[PDB]
RNA sequence: GCCCUGAAAAUGGAUGGCGCUCAAGCGUGUUACCUAUACUCUACCGUCAGGGUUGAUAUGAUGCCCUGACGAGUAGGCAGG
RNA sequence: AAAUAUGUAAGAAGUCCUUGUUACUUAAUUGAACGUGGACAUUUGAAUGAAGAGCUUUUAGUGGGCCAUUUUUGGUAAGC
RNA sequence: GGAAUACUGCCAGCUGGGACUGAGGACUGCGACGUAAGUCAAGGAUGCUGGCAUAAUGGUUAUAUGCCGCCCGUCUUGAAACACGGACCAAGGAGUCUAACGUCUAUGCGAGUGUUUGGGUGUAAAACCCAUACGCGUAAUGAAAGUGAACGUAGGUUGGGGCCUCGCAAGAGGUGCACAAUCGACCGAUCCUGAUGUCUUCGGAUGGAUUUGAGUAAGAGCAUAGCUGUUGGGACCCGAAAG
């Protein structure tokens, strides 16, 4: 027998391939654990990886998230990688040119990037143009941003936001809520 | 291509014949390195009894292990320190480099495990017969020179000997190179233990605790 | 019923040494006390404002603020299975520096030195503790010291 | 589908999956939210600060959309008008002839400030606008139209 | 595929540090010491066989 | 029907199955409780070293 | 009973709620009695609109 | 020290039994010998981990392949069938 | 006044040099915080180990316990 | 005085007997012996020889023999129990469906999203089509009257994948999304300050505060579906004394 120190015949915590099947999901990912496999080259690794993500851990970058990163200095000329999908943004009005790889876009944002003068290509195009990621810029979007994550942490004087299908006054408003009514969360 | 493989395959057998001849170097010396400090301490014995004084010898500088209880009942402590030392299963060993911060482990680990001070021939047996290096997670027998060089060539040790060396001798780098060494997996002993009851000490009636140089009998008949 | 009042089970602990007894001495409103500091607790009971809870008695932390008259000190505190994270407001009375803090200081101080010197000889240094070693060897001599040899002695009892 | 659930996978050991001591019973602790001012306390304070006691004011007959007046921040507002002539009069800042945004037309009912509009001239018209949106209208060389 | 002892199977022994092909042709498994004379003083056989 | 009262037996097998660590520190931590007027004039020189660190970029 | 973090439901059934359901079946059968219907009044309403 | 006395309970019975007296008893020492699902080496099953591999190259890329480690289980969770 | 248990420390979130901010503080360009610029990356400041570190969400069962060495309270005692 | 010998330890000294194993399936590695051709015990067994045919061998079954094995199910600290149920067999026999939800995953579209109340249509409960609304989301805050989200490249600091520059490398510089810690700014509540003005009671600019908010600070949601979990339902199945 061993003193064992570790869990025994733990799997690690990782995804392996994508949860998917998208046929077409399951090619990109074929190319890309080959990229990443038989290329050095970081950038692979990494989207072969956020190619197996989940709806969740895939937020929207939006387009306006993608003309402000082109704002970073020697960026303007990078493409912009998003392994998830793009969405439009109708609060910019000034949008760039530029290149930019992404799984999905929205109607509007092709649109806008495209009568900017600028490119929307997908990942396997990217692939052929830079099997080295070659001038790309990676971006991922506000992930703590969901509906969902407001009211994890939930508890007194956590600040978070309470599981209550229908606000107002008169929901969950009163004791333990102010100093007056039993006391303050 | 043709005649760029026996171009690069020749550029090989001429590097390998280099190493070997330097690994021969080496043990020829680290043998007189030995013969004359093991004489050395001969002849210093006779010569302070010569002028009727008495030398007296280093203490070790270097110990081997062996748990030699099972892994059920044991108190938090010592259960803690037996794996520290990477003694997780009965008849498993290690070396330990002898200081007062690895003295106490000794202490507080002692009625589990039997040591004492390794010679050259049980070094050297150990490491042969049963020496296996940890790479990537993985225990790879030391079947050939290239897998030691390969791992502890950055601390100087290219070769079996190199480690043994690194091993008797301790210093520099003994950590690394002993750490490279899996813990050796002995049998139990063929012979038997010499004594009625294995868990009392070495002295009240045997097995467990320091039982100094004797720990070499014991570990040649688990080798 | 039972009783669990915050001075409970302290009778000793904040008890005044033996003869040592009324006016703190003026060294402790002397010592000043910067945030990062390293701090004992240590109550005196004769200080009765400002006193750790007996819990905090003989812990050790480091200074987040110095106010008037007193340090707040932050503990981490086991409970349960996870360290918390407690802020104290202890009078200066309830404090002291720690001795092995102000040790290390001046082996910082005495590493940069000794790298410096080496360093101006381009030398090597080994700055870091080693413990303690065997014993390297040695050859007692008998001039003056011929074995004087002992043997156990006999039963004797004597009352 | 049922095939596809914990409880085939469960057939053949007793229990289910609901413990030998603790048993599956018939309303343990009350039906719906019974006690929760005694044996369920903790969780509906902690989860559920609030719950109990009154606030406020109380309102008899409260007709909802008498209140109505949905916003609209200038963050947008150049959404109200149609994707193509938008560009048009985007090019051509003008005094003379600006967009007449009615953003009552458009559902709305209050103009509130958020964000930046580039600096062309529009006629906004709405019941109800913040001070700032009306202060960032005039700003690009528009105005406020109150309507009704 | 399998290990091979080098204290058994001479050849995985010299495939690990040669030398021993030496160390075995030049003995010195053996080999003597050379001989010296020195006596041990008179206070330290007084003292052993004291009492 | 008396049942036992009370005890600390397994709870500490119980914590130490994933558990004490520390608790996690942070270059920049928490000014809660850290002297308010000592704080406000804080925000000053802050406010100030910054503004100061703009006389170099322009 | 009450437990966890989940929103605090209101699902009004205690009162024999099964006695009254209403499922709609008929919703195909009654589209086409509704057109069925409207074809056969404008029938006899003659060049009249509905 | 060992032995003897002190030493009385109910079906017929228990150094486990037989039986053992320079023991097959008591104290001690020395060797050999027997034996676990434990230890050592090896095969095979599975689990986990790390790699290699569809460049065009007959029939499985969630596949093939190389390597290391590990395997108790109620209540219970999950997975594959 | 032990033994055994028990807090903290053993550096990069570090060290030193120059001098910038502020409404705090000082008799005070004094301090105290926080920084710019410069210097020191071989042992960067004990040992051993690390089968990887960190982290989030959600949910089961449980919430009668009992036993042994030692410490120990009640009881003549108890398989209390 | 000069030897032996015991005891202990070392040999990369030689050697006999017995036992179990023989995984792998072209080559490739490290070697060893050779003056070489070449040979080898060197990254896992080959050679020679014999035996078996209504048979050798093997599977199953019955019996005998050696050792071993109490009755399952259950509640329980503890059951083979002198605890309960169960004589035997077959067939039936228990976590369901629904309304509303939590978390996670898949999918569609995305600052939107949901065709199915209804209309159109049909090869007729299907499939195909659709206008107005409505719902949820894109605004918060306050008990309310109400007011309502850029000083700044939508801020500063510190980690930070990836990318870019130099390097032959090591390394150095640059940019640094997600995520994290911290300082600050913005919106509402609160407590102050109370300008220009006005009809003298109206108005509320501005600047603040160890106060406060389920907020802002280049949106993520809406919808179908599934497992697990939640509440109400006969609510996993059978069971009261009662009313
Ligand atoms: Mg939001
Ligand atoms: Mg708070
Ligand atoms: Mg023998
Ligand atoms: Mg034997
Ligand atoms: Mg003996
Ligand atoms: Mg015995
Ligand atoms: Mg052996
Ligand atoms: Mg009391
Ligand atoms: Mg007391
Ligand atoms: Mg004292
Ligand atoms: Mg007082
Ligand atoms: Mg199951
Ligand atoms: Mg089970
Ligand atoms: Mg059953
Ligand atoms: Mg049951
Ligand atoms: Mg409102
Ligand atoms: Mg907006
Ligand atoms: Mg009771
Ligand atoms: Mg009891
Ligand atoms: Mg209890
Ligand atoms: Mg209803
Ligand atoms: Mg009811
Ligand atoms: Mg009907
Ligand atoms: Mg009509
Ligand atoms: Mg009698
Ligand atoms: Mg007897
Ligand atoms: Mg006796
Ligand atoms: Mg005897
Ligand atoms: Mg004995
Ligand atoms: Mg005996
Ligand atoms: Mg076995
Ligand atoms: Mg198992
Ligand atoms: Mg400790
Ligand atoms: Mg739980
Ligand atoms: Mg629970
Ligand atoms: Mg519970
Ligand atoms: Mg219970
Ligand atoms: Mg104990
Ligand atoms: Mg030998
Ligand atoms: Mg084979
Ligand atoms: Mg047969
Ligand atoms: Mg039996
Ligand atoms: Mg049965
Ligand atoms: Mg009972
Ligand atoms: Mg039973
Ligand atoms: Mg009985
Ligand atoms: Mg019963
Ligand atoms: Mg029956
Ligand atoms: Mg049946
Ligand atoms: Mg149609
Ligand atoms: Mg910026
Ligand atoms: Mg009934
Ligand atoms: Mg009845
Ligand atoms: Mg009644």
């Amino acid at each position: 027998g061993i003193d064992h120190t570790s869990k025994q015949h733990k799997r690690s915590g990782h995804r392996t391939a994508p949860k998917s099947d998208n046929v077409y999901l399951k090619l990109l990912v074929k190319l890309y654990t080959f990229l990443a496999r038989r290329t050095d080259a970081p950038f692979n690794k990494v989207v072969l990886k956020a190619l197996f993500l989940s709806k969740i851990n895939r937020p929207p970058v939006s387009v306006s998230r993608i003309a402000r990163a082109l704002k970073q200095e020697g960026a303007a000329n990078k493409t912009v990688v998003v392994v998830g999908t793009v969405t439009d943004d109708a609060r910019i009005f000034e949008f760039p040119k530029t290149t930019v790889a992404a799984l999905r876009f929205t109607a509007g944002a092709r649109a806008k990037i495209v009568k900017a003068g600028g490119e929307c290509i997908t990942l396997d195009q990217l692939a052929v143009r830079a099997p080295k990621g070659q001038n790309t810029l990676i971006l991922r979007g506000p992930r703590n941003s969901r509906e969902a994550v407001r009211h994890f942490g939930m508890g007194p004087h956590k600040g978070k936001a309470p599981r209550i299908l229908s606000t107002g006054r008169k929901f969950e408003r009163a004791r333990g809520r102010r100093r007056s009514k039993g006391f303050k969360v | 291509t043709a005649e760029q493989v026996a171009a690069e395959r020749a550029a090989r057998k001429a590097a390998n014949k280099e190493k070997r001849a330097i690994i021969l170097e080496r043990n020829a010396a680290y043998q007189k390195e030995y013969e004359t400090a093991e004489r050395n301490i001969i002849q210093a014995k006779r010569d302070a009894k010569a002028a009727g004084s008495y030398y007296v010898e280093a203490q070790h500088k270097l110990v081997f292990v062996v748990r030699i209880k099972g892994i059920n009942k044991i108190p938090p402590k010592p259960r803690k320190v037996l794996q520290l030392l990477r003694l997780t299963r009965i008849n498993s060993g290690t070396f330990v480099k002898v200081t007062k911060a690895t003295l106490e482990l000794l202490k507080l680990i002692e009625p589990y495990v039997a040591y004492g001070y390794p010679s050259y021939s049980t070094i050297r047996q150990l490491v042969y017969k049963r020496g296996f290096g940890k790479i990537n997670k993985q225990r790879v027998p030391l079947s050939d020179n290239a897998i030691i060089e390969a791992n502890l060539g950055k601390y100087g040790i290219l070769s079996i000997d190199d480690l043994i060396h690194e091993i008797i001798t301790v210093g520099p780098h003994f950590k690394q190179a002993n750490n490279f060494l899996w813990p050796f997996k002995l049998s139990n002993p063929s012979g038997g233990w010499g004594v009625p009851r294995k868990f009392k000490h070495f002295i009240q009636g045997g097995s467990f605790g320091n039982r100094e140089e004797f720990i070499n009998k014991l570990v040649k008949s688990m080798n | 019923g039972k009783s669990h009042g915050y001075r409970s089970r302290t009778r000793y602990m904040f008890q005044r040494d033996f003869r040592k007894h009324g006016a703190v001495h003026l060294s402790t409103y002397l010592k000043v006390y910067k945030v990062g500091d390293i701090v004992d607790i240590k109550a005196n009971g004769s200080i009765q404002k400002g006193m750790p809870h007996k819990f905090y008695q003989g812990k050790t932390g480091v200074v987040y603020n110095v106010t008037k008259s007193s340090v707040g000190v932050i503990i981490n505190k086991m409970v349960g299975n996870r360290y918390l994270e407690k802020r104290l407001n202890l009078r200066v009375e309830h404090i002291k520096h720690s001795k092995c803090r102000q040790e290390f200081l001046e082996r910082v101080k005495a590493n940069a030195a000794k790298r410096a010197e080496a360093k101006a000889q381009g030398v090597a240094v080994q700055l870091k503790r080693q413990p303690a070693q065997p014993r390297e060897s040695r050859i007692v001599s008998t001039e003056g010291n011929v074995p004087q040899t002992l043997a156990p002695v006999p039963y004797e009892t004597f009352i | 589908p049922s095939r596809f659930t914990k409880t085939r996978k469960h057939r053949g050991h007793v229990s289910a999956g609901k413990g030998r001591i603790g048993k599956h019973r018939k309303h343990p602790g009350g039906r719906g939210m019974a006690g929760g001012q005694h044996h369920h306390r903790i969780n509906m304070d902690k989860y559920h600060p609030g719950y109990f006691g009154k606030v406020g004011m109380r309102y008899f007959h409260k007709q909802q959309a008498h209140f109505w007046k949905p916003v609209l921040n200038l963050d947008k507002l150049w959404t109200l008008i149609p994707e193509d002539k938008r560009d048009q009069y985007l090019k051509s800042a003008s005094k003379e002839t600006a967009p007449v945004i009615d953003t009552l037309a458009a559902g709305y009912g209050k103009i509130l400030g958020k964000g930046r509009i580039p600096n062309v001239p529009v006629i906004v018209k709405a019941r109800f606008v913040s001070k700032l949106a009306e202060e960032k209208i005039r700003a690009a060389g528009g105005v406020v139209e109150l309507i009704a | 595929v399998l290990k091979k002892n080098p204290l058994k199977n001479k050849q995985v022994l010299l495939r690990l540090n040669p030398y021993a092909k030496v160390f075995a042709a030049e003995k010195l498994g053996s080999k003597k010491a050379e001989k010296t004379g020195t006596k041990p003083a008179a206070v330290f056989t007084e003292t052993l066989k004291h009492d | 029907a008396k049942s036992k009262n009370h005890t600390a037996h397994n709870q500490t097998r119980k914590a130490h199955r994933n558990g004490i660590k520390k608790p996690k520190t942070y270059k920049y931590p928490s000014l809660k409780g850290v002297d308010p007027k000592f704080r406000r004039n804080h925000k000053h020189a802050l406010h100030g070293t910054a503004k100061a660190l703009a006389a170099a970029k322009k | 009973a009450i437990s966890k973090n989940l929103p605090i439901l209101k699902n009004h059934f205690r009162k024999h709620w099964q006695e009254r359901v209403k499922v709609h079946f008929d919703q195909a059968g009654k589209k086409v009695s509704r057109r069925n219907a409207r074809a056969t009044r404008a029938a006899k309403i003659a060049p009249r609109p509905l």
